[PDB]
């Protein structure tokens, strides 16, 4: 069902697909092979439906974590970059595209939360979480707060919770131990305790969500927020003089945001695996290839060293990459659903007092590990 | 569900 002698590519419509099409035109001028870039709605939930029947695109772009599922279903071609090519990309990005020890996609770009701060309120942002309470009191004396960020989703709160030793699933040798959940260890308790104290002591409000925080920061009401590169254009619009920097440390250790790696996977059913490898390796994953996509819609930090070094002259991108390198690649396993569910509940419950930190994390641990312990139905 | 396992 997949046409031989051409490349069909699916990529999210919020990406620089026109720039990607430009890379395709360059490919076609060189080889006479036509490259079609499409951006189907919910493409990542369509792919596993159609690919299962031997149809779909030759190449699919999505966040790496979805690829675990595809690989489990045998929907992705194993890729074969040599060592010289692999050395062109940051090692940790390769970690994001491994399933059962196999490389199943090419890393393209990297996203992670950073500390975003108001340069006018705060020219010298805190290096530590611990100094934020003192800073809050000082700022609030003039009716500004130190920090507002989304507290409703583990994605945003996990970096602090994980800093001193929390983790979702233990990463071992390009594999995850789904029975090793790090939700209720002393590291997570410390982090969550500090977070809950911030809320209990009114340094932060338990109700703060994504929109509230974004609004407050972009209006100059709070000196700091925690968000990703997807938020920058909204701040550009606000005219706030903002900086983007490394997340504060906690107990001397980096905050550990989850890292999302935009990745390009090859349809197992494709008759054009060689064409796709050539396109991805020698056309897209070059300075010129990524720049063409980046110009259409900024990629953020990229997996390709040579081009990241150029983009990193923008300190916001340098900060994204730094936070990413200090962060936790998002596990690409289906058991993550039980982690999110359980932790989301645990943080809500603990910040609202409905449970102690110890009890919330214990239950979360039990629930996350239990739902990870089995599969089927 | 309706299929078994376990995976
Ligand atoms: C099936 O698994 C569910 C989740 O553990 C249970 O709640 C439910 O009671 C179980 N049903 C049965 O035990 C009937 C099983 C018939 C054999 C199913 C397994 C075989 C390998 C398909
Ligand atoms: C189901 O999976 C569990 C491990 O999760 C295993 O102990 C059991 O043998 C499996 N049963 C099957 C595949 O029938
Ligand atoms: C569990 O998930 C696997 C993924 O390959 C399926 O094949 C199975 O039928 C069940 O949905
Ligand atoms: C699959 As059963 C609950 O009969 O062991
Ligand atoms: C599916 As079972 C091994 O918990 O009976
Ligand atoms: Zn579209
Ligand atoms: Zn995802
Ligand atoms: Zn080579
Ligand atoms: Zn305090
Ligand atoms: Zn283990
Ligand atoms: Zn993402
Ligand atoms: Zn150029
Ligand atoms: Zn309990």
């Amino acid at each position: 069902k997949i046409e031989e002698g051409k490349l069909v590519i699916w990529i999210n419509g919020d990406k620089g697909y026109n720039g990607l099409a430009e890379v395709g035109k360059k490919f076609e001028k060189d080889t006479g092979i036509k490259v079609t870039v499409e951006h189907p709605d919910k493409l990542e939930e369509k792919f596993p439906q159609v690919a299962a029947t031997g149809d779909g695109p030759d190449i699919i772009f999505w966040a790496h974590d979805r690829f675990g599922g595809y690989a489990q279903s045998g929907l992705l071609a194993e890729i074969t970059p040599d060592k010289a090519f692999q050395d062109k990309l940051y090692p940790f990005t390769w970690d994001a595209v491994r399933y059962n020890g196999k490389l199943i996609a090419y890393p393209i770009a990297v996203e992670a939360l950073s500390l975003i701060y108001n340069k006018d309120l705060l020219p010298n942002p805190p290096k530590t979480w611990e100094e934020i309470p003192a800073l809050d009191k000082e700022l609030k004396a003039k009716g500004k707060s130190a920090l507002m960020f989304n507290l409703q989703e583990p994605y945003f709160t996990w970096p602090l919770i994980a800093a001193d030793g929390g983790y979702a699933f233990k990463y071992e040798n390009g594999k995850y131990d789904i029975k090793d959940v790090g939700v209720d260890n002393a590291g997570a308790k410390a982090g969550l305790t500090f977070l809950v104290d911030l809320i209990k002591n009114k340094h932060m409000n338990a109700d703060t969500d994504y929109s509230i925080a974004e609004a407050a920061f972009n209006k100059g009401e709070t000196a700091m927020t925690i968000n990703g590169p997807w938020a920058w254009s909204n701040i550009d619009t606000s005219k706030v003089n903002y900086g983007v920097t490394v997340l504060p440390t906690f107990k001397g250790q980096p905050s550990k945001p989850f890292v999302g790696v935009l990745s390009a996977g090859i349809n197992a059913a494709s008759p054009n695996k060689e064409l796709a490898k050539e396109f991805l390796e020698n056309y897209l994953l070059t300075d010129e290839g990524l720049e063409a996509v980046n110009k259409d819609k900024p990629l953020g930090a990229v997996a390709l060293k040579s081009y990241e070094e150029e983009l990193a002259k923008d300190p916001r991108i340098a900060a994204t990459m730094e936070n990413a390198q200090k962060g936790e690649i998002m596990p690409n396993i289906p058991q993550m659903s039980a982690f999110w569910y359980a932790v989301r509940t645990a943080v809500i419950n603990a910040a609202s007092g409905r449970q102690t930190v110890d009890e919330a994390l214990k239950d979360a641990q039990t629930n996350a590990a239990a739902a990870a312990g089995c599969k089927x139905x | 569900x309706y299929x078994x396992x376990y995976x």
